[PDB]
């Protein structure tokens, strides 16, 4: 249940930037994942979800097609890459785990919602 | 005296030449043993404590489902595998639900669903073992004699009373002897291991309330349990009884657990025995006990005493103790010392012939103080009789009329022997038995019928036992054959077996 | 709607009950379960009620959830001198296929 | 569970009274007066089996009791 | 659509001149209604919200005994009395105990003992009454047409959906008219009072769990109850059903409350229905309606459209919908606009003859974008066939084989309508009725026997139904008479009435 | 509280599944085979009773069933 | 002397050598005891004060209903409840009344209704417990001797009269020794517990009128009773026996209490016997008592005295005492002192033979004053005979014809023995029986028929005794069998038993 | 309550007389002769139920008495 983010940075709009995170003990292949954003002075805003395989992989209608989430079973690691990134999307990021597998996302996924997070590290996109 | 207010007292008189008498000394009953030469003593089993409880099956009767999860795959694509399915602290169920294009799948058919629920028990039943090498039966005794009315329930301090004593007879010392100072010593020879068949019983515990649950009932009730005394987080095998896995729709799956079945088992203990627990030791409030009573060392205090001389007085006017005895308490005003009250039953005043047997041999004033209270007990004859006490012309008399008949007592003793034979069975031949070729062959021919009744008719409850008793009455009053006595013995054998409850 | 508005701040006396009212729509709340979240002053968020009325292990039993139509009324009873933290709603809406959070609910103890 | 067996099947008799021996006399007798009051028509459907199965009129009463005793308890 | 994934979807035919068809809307089932030249509509009842429940008798299922006391009285000196049996919330019983000189009294015999115990309840069952003038059914309709597979159960938005509409059917406004833009308005004429005999049911509430339970069951369970209309300190009529008074033998009467009966009633329902409630109104998950579908004014959208040009591409493979039908989802590529998908089923592809009932009438793409997904519905004949979804040489031909046969479908639908006639009984004769002299005579002969069967064979929880069925096999094979049928006609009619349950 | 009547008699017949149907098909069969398993000698007393009360053999066999079906329930 | 005018006075004669006699001195009669050479004593039970009686159940017979209230509930709306139904002083009844849209309801049906009404009793009955251990029989005694007409009902001073004395018989002291100064000492040995079955009777108290009632009658009268152990505001069990709940609808709904049941229960005490009460102890004027009369100490005064010399004188001309006895009072005019009065009967006057029997043995005037009034009693023979009193030539004579016959006295004595046997039952065999093998064999054969008669016919009233005596009369002139001796004995055992009342 | 039991069933047979005995000699016979005087047509029914029962010409007269005595005081 021990999860920690990593990979902060301060980058001006329009280049690559990555974050990563991992945990252990239980099995990571038979669980799902989702990346969360949180702008200071605001609440939280969702970013993306990944199933237990990666086929079903859904992004929020805020930053569709612009952020790329990457991982699979046999690595026990999660990534998040961003290039040609918007200016004021700077925020803290979170690696939470939706406790399900999302072979389907809204049908027989009764118990969605994430268990345990870690205090991550934010990025800064500004001049 | 400690036997005078109880309804189920039985009088056992007559010995094998005066040596011993064999009594079945029950727990709610009291027993008055008397001879022609020997002081009568009232003997009562008061407690039966079972010590050193071992733990067996401890059921969980109110469970609680904590954290859950589930996972499903499309049809013809395998069955689901969630990480807490190989864990034994979770309960898990697989099923096949309808999966089509509306669900996310790409082929219509029955999918694959797994629902895991964490079984977490809140408060559990605990079934303790009661084994015959731990019993310590307290049997209180009290002899009739120089005692007054405030020594019947009066029990605070008894090792310095010279009349009453407890004799804790454990099967670790299956024979004991009570020093009844002055009266000698009443010796007991109980059989505390052949009591209520305690190898086939446990001591259930639910919500700090305790029972004696039969062995067959405790190992069959279907409820979530573990093995022994491991009081951490147990394994709880057979957790399916309380959790319930119904059918999941696309957005609803209630895996609700059944509620607290403490009430479902209080309603299921329709034959148990209410015990009490004082810590680690279980005071049972029931039980029959075998006991052979050696009295050849038990002799009469004060037989050599001179008769009383003067000034009796009736305090606490006589009364009838539910059997035909008349408890008369007197207050002897006189300092002549350890004398004997001349009490008797007289039909004609100026004949003074003793007409009624006297249940407490040689009643004796003991104190040398002036106003010494003292208690009798008399067995009047049917009808009218005077309680003539004192000697001379300063006597104090009292009229008594005890209503009844001799044929009425022989029926009231047939009912007392039939209720003793329904509770005990074979053991009822060893309550007033002095041994013989008739009072010990009948029990050997009765233990065979008792084994072909406990095993044949099993243990059927009260109502269905009546429902098959009346059916054997009706088979008795028909089935015209030469063996007309064929099936009319399990009719009185079933009705008197429970119509006398 | 994918905004999921709910009252910003609530101030309730200690040891009384506190409600948090979420009014979404049948897109997310009115068809499937609702979640609810606890973000600490300094630390990172955790979940409090999943499947709209259940409690994960490791959280006090002070909480309770509810979801009537599009009315998600969450209930922290017996507010004390520690939960000076923020509270979040969240639900999956399956048509726009998103995981919508809430606005935010801060409470202060008084 | 659902199938707890009653201890009155193997009640340990003694001189003292048991846990429940006061609600066992009118235990099965209330459940069938209460059952047959809510389902009276089977009282005339059990007689229709009982009057047709036996030969003598002292067995037709036995079937009329014993089927109208099984059905309120479901075996 | 909204119906293409359900296991027991029924397909109905035949109208009284096209104006109306009669159906029984099952709560777990879905109904697809198709006519000659007008679009097929999928009709489903989804909820049943019961508002305005006024409560009645509300049981207590676990009590708590507060301070106790007891008072005894000598024989023939009256009967005992405390201050506390004059209080209505304390339970009290008078009984007889042995009193004697040891127990302070002055006369031996059966005394009198009164034991009062303060009844205090903490957990309640609640019976809510429901009257048919408070039902709120809901029928979701969705016609087959310009829909894609991600619009099957996509209930998010239906007031502008142009294909989907809710119709609230209530006793106050039973008749309703569902506006489907372009398709006209499907008029419904339901009768919500004759639903699930809803005037003989209640709505339990136990630790936030709700049930549908028979009125007759709720007015029979013996538990301490207050009348429900009391919203202060409750009276709790019949308190004596959770407390137990036992006389040990002597002047001692204990009082012990029986446990929480919550699991005894979870195990005592076993025949009730489960139900949630989203406020003061309790949504159910079971029932049915009797619904007339005034199909007269439902017109076909886009008949005057141009036909499609070319370029249809599969998005996903066709799948068979458990009934022989196969759903095919295509994607039109092109900007001709609102045109008609030219699809049909071909046996002997060389001649290209239509052979099977294409379910989705007027298959119409409405949006003019380049790539527009679209869904079809097919009924291929029993055997090898081809799915052509185009014109010219760029047509799509998908080889399909449906495993089955004609007499296999006729016995599967005879058993399917016999389970439907076993679930409903009377109403299942009006599931596809058009109004006849035989389908309304077979109904009157079935409603007569159904009332002369529910009153003859009362409540029997499947096991006794099988016992009496098998019991009637031997009594239909004997007693040679014309009524060997009458005991064998209600042989198969009762065990199969219980078999497929 | 000892005689809670079962709602399984007054069955809510519907298309959905009622509260406990999975734990109902073999509910009464266990408590029967458990009673015969704990009191097996009564099967001798029931057969010995069915043969002297019945008329014909296929009429005494039903008496043997219906006694081993009255007895484990006491009702 | 005393009991001289009593109509049912008995004469006992003949002892076991003159030592004791066994008498049944009932309360309405009197017993005059004569021996061979012992003074004739007249014994009479005068009162019977039952002391120290405790309270029992106390019935109300006149109630009052203060402020009433009511509540109503519509059909399928709940069940009615008034909040003041949780107070035990208020009677209450639920019902179902017609409730419809015109009555403010919302749906026509049987709406529930409850009506409360404060019960408040005005004046109450009281049953008290009388134990046989508190009977206190006073027996007044008076020997014959120097007595005049103003000393029969005279009671001003009897401790210094030496001719009359009282004795109290408490049960703890059943034996008395009466001080008859000069006359010796009559020893009473009475049997107080076998009186009027005081172990089955209570003692009512209504409106300052008291009755001796039966236990079963007192425990069968149906009207509100609260136990005797109640000082403050009573509870009034079975409170619904004096309020009348009729079906009147919400318009009026009038509850009224039934009127005073005082005179309606005075007609229910139609077999009880009225008693009185002078404070705390309830004095009865009925009952029978057995007594052994040790007369060996009766030494009669005046054998040493000389004769009276001269001049007797008749005042108060003789009168016969309903039996043959002749009370003659004389006035001796002379100072002879303690001189023996001569007097006798004589059928002749020349022989002056004492032919008639004389009961008052040797009456003697004691005062040596001038004119001394003195009383006798003489039992002359049947016919004309002369009562010659005095000695010498101044013998005052009086002609007396005692009209009667010996066979007319034996039939008068058979009637005397039959009403006593029909009143006392078993005890009437011990009225004048000195104790033999027939008057104690015939008693043991009469207490069996009396117990198999008090149980079999038992509770028959007067009319129903003549009503079934005529039935066994009709069953006696027909039905020839051996079972005809039983009907004529349940013919005379009923017609006598009912006509001697 | 209405039915106060009469103490005349348990007469305290003692030498002295009871409280109200002066009436009980003429209480149950005045009531039966006022009732049978008020409604004398019942005697036409009384000599019609007895003549149909018994069939002994002395049993038919005794039944005419016992029915015509149970009617006034309904017992």
């Amino acid at each position: 249940v021990q999860l920690v983010e990593s990979g902060g940075g301060v980058v001006h709009p329009g280049r690559s930037l990555r974050l990563s995170c991992a945990a252990s003990g239980f099995t990571f292949s038979s669980s799902a994942m989702h990346w969360v954003r949180q702008a200071p002075g605001k609440g939280l805003e969702w970013v993306a979800v990944i199933s237990y395989d990666g086929s079903n992989k859904y992004y929020g209608d805020s930053v569709k097609g612009r952020f790329t989430i990457s991982r699979d079973n046999s690595k026990n690691t999660l990534y998040l890459q961003m290039h040609s990134l918007r200016a004021e999307d700077t925020a803290v990021y979170y690696c939470a785990k939706d406790r399900d597998a999302y072979n389907t996302v809204g049908y027989f996924a009764y118990y969605y919602g994430m268990d345990v997070w870690g205090q991550g590290t934010l990025v800064t996109v500004s001049s | 005296i400690r036997c005078i207010g109880v309804s189920n007292r039985d009088f056992v008189e007559g010995m094998s030449g005066g040596t011993w008498v064999d009594v079945v000394l029950e727990h709610g009953g009291c027993v008055t043993v008397m001879a022609q030469d020997k002081p009568t003593v009232d003997i009562e089993l008061v407690t039966t404590t079972v010590s050193n409880m071992a733990e067996v099956r401890s059921y969980c009767y109110e469970a609680s489902i904590s954290d859950m999860a589930s996972d499903s795959r499309c049809p013809t694509q395998g069955e689901a595998y969630l990480d807490k399915q190989s864990d034994t602290q979770y309960v898990c169920k697989r099923t096949l639900v309808d999966r089509g294009w509306g669900n996310g799948c790409g082929l219509f058919g029955k999918g694959s669903l797994v629902t895991c629920a964490k079984f977490a028990c809140s408060k559990k039943m605990t079934g303790k073992s009661i084994q015959p090498e731990n019993l310590e039966y307290r049997i209180m005794l009290s002899v009739h004699g120089s005692q007054h009315s405030g020594m019947i329930v009066n029990d605070t301090g008894h090792e310095t009373d010279e009349n009453r004593a407890k004799v804790e007879i454990t099967p670790n010392s299956p024979r004991a002897e009570a020093t009844l100072g002055g009266f000698g010593s009443l010796g007991l020879d109980c059989e505390p291991r052949t009591g209520l068949d305690f190898s086939d019983l446990y001591y259930l515990t639910m919500n700090n309330k305790h029972w004696l649950v039969h062995k067959e009932w405790f190992h069959d009730i279907p409820l979530p349990w573990h093995a022994g005394a491991d009081t951490g987080t147990p394994h709880w095998n057979n957790k399916e009884a309380l959790v319930e896995f119904k059918d999941a729709h696309a957005k609803r799956q209630t895996v609700v657990v059944l509620g607290s079945q403490e009430g479902a088992v209080h309603t299921a203990l329709a034959g148990a025995l209410e015990a009490e627990m004082d810590g680690a030791k279980g005071r049972l409030s029931s039980g029959h006990l075998k006991c052979r009573l050696k009295m050849d060392k038990l002799r009469l205090k004060g037989v050599s005493y001179s008769l009383c001389t003067a000034a009796f007085t009736f305090t606490k006017i006589p009364a009838e103790t539910l059997h035909g005895t008349v408890t008369v308490e007197v207050q002897y005003a006189g300092t002549d010392g350890p004398c004997k009250v001349p009490a008797q039953m007289a039909v004609d005043m100026q004949t003074l012939t003793p007409v009624g047997r006297l249940i407490t041999a040689n009643p004796v004033i003991t104190e040398s103080t002036e106003n010494s209270k003292m208690m009798l007990e008399l067995d009047p004859p049917f009808g009218d009789s005077y309680i003539v006490i004192g000697v001379g012309e300063k006597k104090i008399t009292h009229h008594w009329h005890r209503s009844g008949s001799t044929i009425g007592k022989a029926f009231e003793a047939t009912v007392r022997g039939a209720k003793r034979m329904a509770v005990l069975g074979d053991t009822a031949w060893d309550f007033g038995s002095v041994g013989g070729a008739l009072n010990s062959l009948g029990k050997g021919i009765h233990q065979i019928f008792g084994a072909a009744f406990k095993s044949l008719f099993g243990g059927m409850s009260w109502f269905s036992q009546i429902l098959i008793g009346t059916l054997l009455m009706w088979l008795g009053l028909n089935t015209k054959n030469g063996s007309i006595s064929l099936m009319c013995l399990a009719l009185g054998g079933v009705l008197i077996f429970l119509s006398t409850a | 709607q994918s905004v999921l508005t709910q009252p910003p701040s609530v101030s309730e006396a200690p040891r009384q009950r506190v409600t948090i009212s979420c009014s979404g729509s049948s897109s997310n709340i009115g068809n499937n379960a609702v979640n609810w979240y606890q973000q600490l002053p300094g630390k990172a968020p955790k979940l409090l009620i999943y499947y709209d009325d259940l409690l994960p292990s490791g959280v006090s039993d002070r909480f309770s959830g509810s979801k009537s139509g599009t009315s998600a009324s969450l209930a922290i009873s017996g507010l004390q001198s520690e939960d000076e933290a923020d509270y979040y709603c969240a639900a999956w809406d399956d048509s726009l296929t998103r995981y919508v959070f809430g606005t935010g609910t801060k409470v202060t103890v008084l | 569970a659902v199938t707890l067996p009653s201890h009155s099947t193997r009640k340990l008799q003694t001189r003292s009274q048991t846990w429940l021996e006061s609600r066992e006399y009118t235990k099965h007798l209330i459940r069938v007066e209460n059952w047959i009051f809510r389902n009276p028509g089977f009282a005339l459907a059990a007689a229709a089996i009982a009057w047709l199965l036996g030969s003598s009129t002292s067995q037709k009463v036995i079937y009329l009791v014993m089927i109208l005793l099984i059905a309120p308890a479901y075996s």
